[PDB]
RNA sequence: AUCGAGAGGA
DNA sequence: CGCTCTGCTCCTTCTCCTTCCTCTCGATG
DNA sequence: GGAGAAGGAGCAGAGCG
């Protein structure tokens, strides 16, 4: 139900957290990288870095109470936090 | 009304000693217990006898004399709870755990 | 291997005899476990949880490690009652037409019409059971409620029933016209009830079906249930299941023994009581009669519930709580020169507290410094794991210097510095009490705390304990860092305010500092501002110039405040001059007016610092706290400040 | 016998081949793992119809670790018997006890309990076919088989071939 | 040290899910056991040599799952065996959409 | 039955030698990916051409499977195989049915009831008579 | 544990069993952290 | 027990609360979709004070004398005065307010004008005071019609919720209806021209900053309400307290029932 | 080692 | 109006029920 | 020992005979 999307643009801190982790995670599983290397081997800083200019490639499933979810890619979503 | 009047009466309480807390985890507690359409109590017998899936039940106040009750009506756990998949030992439902994360490999394809 | 999946659902029910039958690997048959060392095939066999350095486990191998065990087979001579349910037998025979196989009742009654539209099978049970439990008799013609003149053959026995009765580990029909009942009998009872009525009766066809209330075969659990003891010199004592199944199957080859030899009607009685007597303790050894099992030792004996019933059972003493790896536990003590977001932990600790740092081209350089610095030296690790599994340890090698490391490869590295780390004061009260901090190593064994986290924590430096959580994957350490970092709770949702801020001395030295006639020599302000770490290096001009170059507290104060800030509190005098220099006002990060005190630092919602956190964000206001800090104990340092008994004298 | 169906398979990849070029390395994966499968329910997988629209539908990248699972749909040619079905097979190896025919992507064993009684196995003839009655069946001949019931195994899918009837003989 | 229930609640309250299940999972009780797909009781006999499995009583040799779960856990169901209750893991939600 | 696209389509019980044309199609298209990376005897060996073309040999099995296949071809030309589905589906026949007769040979509508029982019952014979003539000519053209 | 053997003690009970009892001393130099 | 009581309550995406079984608590968290966090205690100026001062603090009147705005305040004067489509824009909003004003009377009939509310509108307003250090000496160019199409214009950005069918709509409304009062209370266009001589392009930040701060404050989902309810009365109970554990176990027979007759 | 009991902290 | 019936009331039974760590000590199969 | 569930026992009224 892509069309009308009833949950909010903004994204939530919990996702933002996981977010982070996760491709914090992959980054340290030597995973491409999607930026340039100013020297954060940090791969959790890279994963800042990274949110803050969209270059995630991660669409978050949210479930609605009935099971129904909706699908806002991480582009589409507000880095409001 | 009762559920307004017992908010007003838990309010005199914590007021009494000073201390003060939000209306909004005040008034939640008050609905949870009139939800079931009663004043049902928080103890053995009021909370612990609902519907919600008995593995959360019988870690309450009472663990054998629930289990029993799940095989004579052989109960199915739907494992929406949270401490029935701490038990399991699995992610929970809530928090960074209530909802999903899935990879866009449209978006992942858009990025070279 | 196998494919992985998730738990999503679990259904319950009750085991079907024949399920227990296939389901089991070997029968049990002797109650000995024992020459020397080889073990009865009828009990404690290899095709169970073999003991150690035994890698059979049912042809499992694995020993014990990868490998649990496997369930026995016993066969009863007789049924038995089963003892959680035999309530719940009670209530159902109540209910069924006693050696009819139909209910007591019918639809044909608008009442169990009612019972039977129940969407929820436990009320619907319970509400049909106080309508039947009143009905003596399974006439079989009953007059319809359509037609009365119209009756419906329905009760197939015609007869009456008997009042049941719980007598201890059986049941007693008391007949209206009296007679112990038989096991045999209700079991054949209940084989005889249709599907029809177990929906009625709210039993499962499927999962549970009446008649598996009553036990025809009891399940072995393997020794890992009941683990082999060696707590002496190879002195068994084994655990009481294993003791208390002995118990059954003696009690299992004596009454199938005396039926066998004589059939001595009598004492096959006494036996089949004494076997629903040891079932029934060996499930549950607690009962509302007086029969209590006791060990040989004198001792209860310990049943199954008892192990999962009760705090530290098997439910909250190791499912909803359990003792966990990768901590620690100490006392705290106060150091200001901390950030709030900080901590202190002795060289001792992070020595051995290690975390499974992934190589990667990015880190791989750092890693293999650690490595050659060893388990020996803080800056080290303690274990090198290859990608195959080989948990190589430093501990017992000169191989520190001449492994390379490889991507892929885990390294236990210690805990270095800002690594996020979880505190936690016992009692954890609320929210609060576990929160997420930076870690900074130190040469001394306790834990230093910036002392304006104390409050929330509802610390003190009194010999209080702490403890302390090292996450093990970057998953974790992520989500700390994001959602229980220090800052981020420094406005708490208790009660809508802030629940940090300054306390004791730092506090009374503001009131001293900001105080209208506090006034700073040029040497002191050199330093004051120093100490200040966000210092932009650039000097404030003195409010007095020219009898001598002088700075007002308030001047040096305002250093640490960022840019930006608005605050403005009035009080009953403030009226633009303040002759009592009471209430505050802010401007671009300047004091002009007030004493910065408890309502203006502390945990008002109206303090700076509820304001800081908003305009800048929390990562800003941690800083803040430090500043302060820093600059007012520099202070009062070289201000002091002292009480005694001239003080309580007027 | 054949049937054309969109099915799906769940695959797991490791991180480190999460670029771009994961598409094309999960159609590969996908490839290999579908084809060549035998499975009692659609009894065996010829190949993948549509080679092209692979239906990723979103990665399930797990809680674990970086890995990710991929629910990937996919239209698959397969092989699916029935009782008492006609094929016109062909003998694969011979056996004085009947025949192993190919039927399909299956295999299918000729029992001696169900095949002309007058028959005999002729082990004289090279090969050593059946040649005592009209229907002489021989590896390299033409021979019609009745699928009496497919014997479904763990390890591969097999049924019955039976031979003595009006039609579904040799050849 | 003992992870307790007031810490669990905490570990919610900021739902630290991640973290909690870490702390409940990785730092002890990690246990992999394999259940049978056509009852969900830990009764599979996995030749791991052999990468054969099998569940008596089902006869079942394909629907064999590998699952983690807190080693106490495994002891609570095994118990719950020994106590004559069946409680079947299923790992496919039978409600639908 | 239905695909993974919410659409219930029909359970496809596709004949053996469209099943065979179609497996053209197929590895014609796989090897078109691959790029951007008729008699039994033609078929046969232009089909392992295509084979061993997408894979490495390999899977023997399969190329032995389709080898056999093309050998038992009834309607090895596809505009061909498009009458006789026409002609089939004009009755309303049974998908499901209408593979075997697609997929086996049958000159007389009786011989089509001794080899499947189905037809025996409620099927009518001026539908087989006709039709499977027309077939066998087609049949007899390969 | 870290301290020096004081004062060795071996004996028997009535028994006739041997028994030993060893005291190690050690001196307490007062840390950051003890209780006051 | 009270957390066992609470575990399972917590906020979904559709901004309600459920409990495990996915029975409805709260259709709206706290009856505003509001986190706790983000909340602090602020003043309703309508509510208090006689209704003549409440009229000298908010009416204008561009046609008699009574609430003559004075032109010093604007850099357009009399092109003000006189005009009667901004007359009506005025009289609209002042009967806006008094309708607030006896609606609130009735909502805390103590009359009691000090609650939590989410964003501190006085120091959003006194940031905009000092952000460029406005001369408040001299006439502001703000006109009426900016500043009353302003105030409504935010209120249609007040999206707690999202759902555009009408039943959602309507809840909407229903939740920011105490907060946008309070907007209309501190935005009247008299004190915006007196209280706070601001000029277009501060005005213009403001409503931007409220809007931007105020969606940052709605409460997130996914949040575990019930625990965190459940705590925060824990800490208070372990500082009466034998009349809680009188509340919480329902128990019919109360220590000391009494009446409170009026 | 366990259980049991006691003493003492937080 | 006695009889009967039935719920209604009353009246005992008859259960089962409450943060974290640190040491020592005696007795058990 | 409290507290709540439970089951029996009595009893009177209401309808019946
Ligand atoms: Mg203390
Ligand atoms: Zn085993
Ligand atoms: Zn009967
Ligand atoms: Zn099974």
């Amino acid at each position: 139900p892509k069309d009308q999307r009833a949950t909010t643009p903004y994204m939530t801190k919990y996702e933002r957290a996981r977010i982070l982790g996760t491709r914090a995670l992959q980054i340290s599983m030597n995973a491409p990288v999607f930026v340039d290397l100013e020297g954060e081997t940090d791969p959790l800083r890279i994963a800042m870095k990274e949110l803050a200019e969209k270059k995630i490639p991660l669409v978050i499933r949210r479930y609605l109470p009935d099971g129904s979810f909706e699908d806002w890619s991480v582009e589409e979503l507000i880095v409001d936090l | 009304a009762g559920r307004a009047a017992l908010y007003k009466e838990v309010y005199n309480v914590i007021a009494s000693d000073g201390s003060y807390v939000n209306y909004r985890h005040m008034a939640l507690l008050v609905d949870v217990m009139t939800t079931q359409g009663g004043l049902t109590s928080v103890t053995r017998h009021g909370f612990n006898r609902s519907n919600t899936g008995a593995l959360m039940r019988c870690s309450f106040e009472e663990t054998v004399e629930i289990l029993f009750e799940a095989g004579a009506s052989a109960e199915l756990d739907d494992c929406r709870g949270v401490s029935e998949n701490v038990i399991l030992g699995q992610m929970a439902p809530i928090g960074t755990g209530a909802f999903d994360v899935m990879i866009d490999e449209e978006s992942l394809v858009k990025y070279m | 291997s196998a494919p992985l999946r998730t738990v999503k659902e679990v259904q319950f029910g009750l085991f079907s005899p024949e399920e227990v039958r296939a389901i089991s690997v070997a029968k049990i048959r002797f109650p000995e476990t024992m020459q020397t060392r080889a073990k009865i095939g009828g009990l404690n066999d290899p095709r169970l949880g073999s003991i150690d350095r035994n890698l059979k486990c049912q042809t499992c191998q694995e020993g014990m490690n990868e490998c649990p065990g496997h369930f026995g087979h016993i066969d009863l001579a007789k049924p038995v009652f089963h003892v959680g349910f035999i309530a719940k037998i009670k209530k159902v025979c109540e209910c069924v037409c006693m050696h009819c196989g139909k209910l007591l009742l019918d639809e044909h009654n608008e009442l169990m019409r009612q019972a039977l539209a129940i969407k929820d099978s436990k009320k619907r049970f319970a509400a049909i059971w106080t309508l039947c439990k009143t009905k003596m008799v399974c006439e079989t013609d009953v007059p319809s409620e359509d037609d009365p003149t119209q009756l419906v053959s329905r009760g197939g026995c015609g007869n009456t029933q008997p009042t049941i009765r719980k007598d201890g580990l059986k049941l007693v029909g008391s007949w209206k016209k009296l007679r112990v009942l038989s096991t045999e009998e209700i079991l054949n009872i209940f084989k005889h009830i249709s599907v029809k009525d177990f929906t009625s009766l709210g039993f499962n066809e499927v999962f549970s079906r009446p008649e598996w209330m009553i036990l025809t075969c009891l399940p072995v659990p393997p020794p890992p249930v009941r683990p082999s003891i060696s707590f002496n010199e190879s002195q068994r004592g084994e655990d009481d299941l294993t003791f208390k199944l002995a118990d059954i199957l003696k009690a299992n080859i004596s009454l199938e023994t005396l039926e066998h030899n004589g059939a001595p009607h009598h004492a096959i009685e006494e036996a089949e009581s004494l076997l629903q007597f040891h079932v029934a303790t060996y499930m549950d050894n607690d009962i509302a009669g007086q029969p209590q099992a006791l060990q040989k030792s004198g001792r209860p004996v310990k049943s199954i519930r008892a192990r999962l019933k009760g705090k530290e059972g098997r439910i909250r003493g190791n499912l909803m709580g359990k003792r966990v790896d990768f901590s620690a536990r100490t006392v705290i003590s106060g150091d200001p020169n901390l950030e709030l977001d900080q901590v202190g932990v002795p060289k001792s600790i992070a020595k051995t507290l290690t975390y499974p740092e992934v190589v990667t081209p990015y880190n791989i350089d750092r890693l293999t410094q650690l490595v050659r610095n060893g388990p020996n030296e803080h800056p080290g690790a303690k274990y090198v794991i290859r990608d195959s599994g080989d948990r190589i340890d430093l501990r017992y090698s000169k191989r520190a210097g001449d492994i390379q490391l490889q991507y892929g490869w885990k390294v236990e590295r210690h805990i270095m510095d800002n690594d996020p780390v979880l505190f936690n004061r016992q009692p954890s009260l609320h929210k609060m009490s576990m929160m997420a901090h930076r870690v900074k190593v130190i040469p001394y064994s306790t834990f230093r705390l910036n002392l304006s986290v104390t409050s929330p924590y509802n610390a003190d430096f009194d010999g209080d304990e702490m403890n302390l959580h090292v996450p093990q994957s970057e998953e974790t350490r992520a989500e700390l860092s994001q959602l229980c970092a220090v800052p981020l709770q420094i406005v708490s949702p208790q009660s809508n305010k802030p629940c940090m801020g300054i306390v004791q001395d730092t506090l009374c030295g503001i009131r001293k500092l900001t105080l209208r006639d506090t006034f700073i020599e040029l040497d002191q302000v050199l330093n004051m501002l120093y100490w200040v770490p966000d210092w932009d290096g650039v000097i404030p001009t003195p409010a007095i110039i020219k009898p001598k170059p002088l700075w007002s507290g308030k001047q040096i104060l305002s250093v640490a405040i960022p840019n930006g800030i608005h605050l403005q509190r009035f009080d009953e005098g403030t009226t633009l001059l303040s002759p009592k220099d009471n209430g505050m006002l802010i401007i671009d990060g300047q004091i002009i007016f007030g004493v910065v005190e408890k309502k203006t630092v502390g945990s008002s919602n109206g303090g700076l610092i509820h304001v800081v956190t908003r305009e800048k964000g929390p990562q800003v206001c941690a800083k803040l706290f430090g500043n302060i800090q820093k600059v007012v104990n520099f202070w009062l340092l070289h201000n002091g400040f002292s009480t005694g008994i001239g003080d309580t004298i007027a | 016998m054949f049937f054309i169906k969109d099915l799906s398979l769940n695959i797991t990849l490791h991180p480190s081949f999460f670029g771009p070029r994961m598409k094309q390395y999960l159609k590969t994966k996908l490839l290999e793992e579908v084809e060549g499968s035998c499975t009692g329910k659609f009894g065996y997988i010829l190949c993948v119809l549509d080679y092209d629209n692979i239906d990723i539908q979103r990665g399930r990248i797990l809680p674990t670790d970086g890995s990710a699972e991929f629910n990937v749909k996919y239209r698959a040619v397969v092989f699916k018997p029935f009782k008492g079905e006609v094929v016109d097979g062909t003998v694969v190896s011979c056996s004085q006890h009947g025949f192993e025919v190919q039927v399909g992507p299956m295999k299918v064993f000729v029992t001696k309990h169900l095949m002309p009684q007058d028959l005999t196995f002729n082990a004289g003839s090279n090969p050593p076919s059946y040649q005592s009655s009209e229907d002489v069946i021989t590896i390299k001949s033409r021979i019609r088989v009745k699928i009496e019931g497919c014997i479904s195994q763990v390890s591969s899918i097999h049924a019955i071939g039976s031979i003595k009837e009006d039609y579904l003989g040799a050849i | 040290l003992r992870f307790g229930e007031m810490e669990r609640d905490c570990m919610i309250a900021h739902g630290a899910a991640s973290f909690l299940k870490e702390r409940l999972m990785e730092a002890s009780d990690a246990f992999r056991v394999h259940i049978c797909g056509i009852c969900g009781l830990m009764t599979v006999i996995a030749k791991l040599n052999h990468n054969q499995f099998e569940c008596k009583g089902c006869d079942n040799k394909i629907d064999i799952y590998q699952i983690h779960i807190p080693y106490a856990a495994k002891l609570l169901f095994q118990e719950l065996m020994a106590m004559n209750i069946t409680p079947r893991l299923y790992t496919d939600r039978s409600r639908d959409f | 039955q239905i695909n993974h696209q919410g659409e219930e389509e029909e359970l496809i019980a596709l004949n053996l030698s469209e099943a065979r044309l179609v497996i053209k199609e197929a590895l014609v298209e796989r090897r078109r990916a691959f790029k951007r990376s008729e008699t039994r005897e033609k078929e046969l060996e232009s089909i392992d051409v295509l084979l061993e073309q997408t894979t490495g040999g390999n899977n023997k099995d399969l190329k032995n499977t389709m080898q056999y296949l093309t050998n038992f071809s009834r309607f090895r030309d596809q505009e061909t195989v498009g009458a006789v589905i026409q002609l089939l589906k004009s009755t309303g026949l049974h998908p499901f049915e209408v593979a075997q007769l697609g997929s086996l040979a049958c000159d007389t509508a009786d011989e089509a009831k001794t080899l499947i029982p189905s037809l025996n019952n409620k099927i009518s014979d001026d539908e087989l008579e006709r039709i499977l003539k027309e077939l066998s000519n087609l049949e007899t053209l390969y | 544990e870290n301290g020096i053997v004081d004062q060795v003690l071996v004996t028997t009970n009535q028994d006739g069993l041997k028994f030993v009892k060893v005291r190690v001393r050690t001196t307490k130099i007062p840390q950051i952290g003890d209780k006051f | 027990r009270l957390v066992k009581a609470l575990e399972d309550i917590m906020v979904h995406y559709d901004n309600t609360t459920r409990n495990s079984l996915g029975n409805v608590i709260q259709f709206i968290y706290g009856e505003d979709g509001m986190d706790a966090a983000h909340i602090e205690k602020q003043s309703l100026d309508t509510i208090g004070g006689s209704d003549a001062a409440f009229e000298k603090r908010y009416r204008v009147d561009l046609l008699n004398t009574d609430h003559t705005l004075d032109p010093s305040l604007l850099e357009s004067g009399s092109e003000i005065l006189g005009d009667l489509k901004l007359q009506v824009l005025l009289d609209e909003e002042y009967k806006q307010l008094v309708k607030d004003r006896k609606f609130l009377r009735e909502v805390f009939v103590d009359g009691e004008a000090n609650w939590p509310l989410p964003v501190n509108i006085r120091r959003i307003i006194q940031n905009a005071q000092q952000t460029f250090h406005i001369d408040h000496t001299k006439p502001s160019d703000l006109t009426i019609k900016d500043i009353v199409l302003g105030v409504k214009d935010l209120q249609e950005n007040l999206l707690v919720l999202r759902g555009k069918n009408e039943i959602i709509q309507n809840a909407q409304r229903d939740a920011v209806t105490l907060f946008c009062c309070l907007l209309r209370s501190r935005l009247a266009t008299r004190r915006v021209l007196q209280e706070y001589r601001l000029t277009k392009q501060a005005f213009d930040w403001v409503l931007s900053n409220i809007e931007a701060q105020f969606l940052r404050s709605v409460v997130h989902p996914g949040e575990m309400v019930g625990v965190l309810a459940a705590q925060s009365i824990g800490e208070p109970a372990t500082q009466g307290v034998p009349r809680l554990k009188e509340i919480l176990n329902v128990a019919k027979n109360m220590k000391t029932p009494s009446l409170t007759v009026y």
